């Protein structure tokens, strides 16, 4: 597997007219699956990160302005990095934003870090515009074969035993820390369940316990269950993304729970910002923006 | 009484 | 259960400007939902029908043309019907569709049959908007209860001993026709094995023995699957939908199976005309055609 040369032809259209795609062979990419997959599994479902590092949500597709985000924060290994999922769909380049991220993850696997959000799922990446692009310029084996490497993927993280990052939020089911670390991989993402909740779930500030999810899935949480639950555990803090936000991270249970969203224009359709949260070793956590175009 | 089709 | 009331609100929009909706109350619906989920439970996953019957295919929430579709083969119990699911979903009246026939599935139990589709499956209503139809004109509660009826739909159906019939086709693991009859309700339909290729596979021209399908879920099968299926059970034809055909009926392995769409102008994006399958006593079968509107 040559990791560099790939790594290579992908940051080579760094700034280079909007939608450049990046044509890896088949076999280069299902190494990027297999050898990750692997790396993905001899590490624990549930991390245990420490800072400095950069924290990212969303980027669904958005290629070009992961880039960006890296230009911005820096390329690895400069800066540690932790992503909470919803890697493909809806944006338009989601092979080169897949790819990227499974390589960095493969050249410094103890600098680099990946979360599974609910994208990463084949019952939703069919639909959503991920298995129609690897159809398109690859073949439905290949998209057969992310859905191995993403059943396998992370499902949440807890930096300096302080922050706790997911990509959905908190589950009734979520008692025991230990219920995480039980779960097994390589696993699907169901319909109900204590995985479920993690990659679906929201915050409602109008919520009071656990209400329904408009989503059709899962369910909300109030900013009491935030705060009974970071106090459960000694956690400060809860850092995830999944929702699109105006300007890039959102405060919630007063401060006690942050959301996360780094594709500006998550789909053209709002014209919101990109954030990113740098988090420094004393835990002083700032906020770097990408900002839209107007 | 059995299998055909019309047109 | 007023179901007389309820049928007559229904058909009064008859013929009344496109797209007059019918709103009864949560209540109704929950009676239809469960008085026909015991229906159905109580029934066969296998159905055993005898012609005469009309036979239907796609029907996707175009109410209006449900009504045409009877208007024309004539309202219950006149004819005994047989539907091949994909009921809601896409069109513009799932509600209204959805409930005209489990009410004459509850009116008429033994002279009105409905087969599963892959649209009747909590899956795929979410995202192809019947779970958004609920939402708007009810509440997320009760679009959970349409799935725990669905959940109890019959697979497919054996018309005198000689047509099969259901919404997607042929199965690599379909070899014993007790397979079919061992299936327990009520269930999900899962992403492999034989429940869910019932309801997604599709015939292929192109295509010999089992190849991979272009959804993105099970398989497609060729003219010879088709021929060497209905020889081991001596079956005479494949009645089956799921597919959008320019006539509203198609054949294909040379007239040993044919698909059914019921559904003109699928989203008014095809001009295709809707087709149901008359076959009297004799198996003696005609298509009465739907044509659409230029
Ligand atoms: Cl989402
Ligand atoms: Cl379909
Ligand atoms: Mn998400
Ligand atoms: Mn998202
Ligand atoms: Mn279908
Ligand atoms: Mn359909």
């Amino acid at each position: 597997l040559n990791l560099d040369s790939i790594i290579g032809r992908l940051l080579e259209v760094q700034g280079s007219r909007p939608g450049k795609n990046v044509q890896l062979t088949e076999n280069e990419i299902r190494g990027l699956c297999l050898k990750s997959r692997e790396i993905f599994l001899s590490q624990p479902i549930l991390l245990e990160l420490e800072a400095p590092l950069k924290i990212c949500g969303d980027i669904h597709g958005q290629y070009y302005d992961l880039l960006r985000l890296f230009e911005y924060g820096g390329f690895p290994p400069e800066s540690n990095y932790l992503f909470l999922g919803d890697y493909v769909d809806r944006g338009k380049q989601s092979l080169e934003t897949i790819c990227l991220l499974l390589a960095y993850k493969i050249k410094y696997p103890e600098n680099f870090f990946l979360l599974r959000g609910n994208h990463e799922c084949a019952s939703i990446n069919r639909i959503y515009g991920f298995y129609d692009e690897c159809k398109r310029r690859y073949n439905i084996k290949l998209w057969k074969t992310f859905t191995d490497c993403f059943n396998c993927l992370p499902i949440a993280a807890i930096v300096d035993e302080k922050i706790f990052c997911c990509h959905g939020g908190l589950s009734p089911d979520l008692q025991s820390m230990e219920q995480i670390r039980r779960i097994m991989r390589p696993t699907d993402v169901p319909d109900q369940g204590l995985l479920c909740d993690l990659l679906w779930s929201d915050p409602d500030k109008d919520v009071q316990g656990w209400g329904e999810n408009d989503r059709g899935v899962s369910f909300t949480f109030g900013a009491e269950v935030v705060a009974k639950f970071l106090h459960k555990h000694d956690l400060d803090l809860i850092c995830r993304a999944h929702q699109v936000v105006e300007d890039g991270y959102e405060f919630f249970a007063k401060r006690q729970l942050v959301t996360l969203f780094s594709a500006p224009n998550y789909c053209g359709e709002f014209d919101n910002a990109g954030a990113m949260m740098s988090v420094d070793e004393t835990l002083m956590c700032s906020f770097q923006i990408l900002k839209p175009a107007d | 009484k059995k299998l055909r089709f019309d047109i």
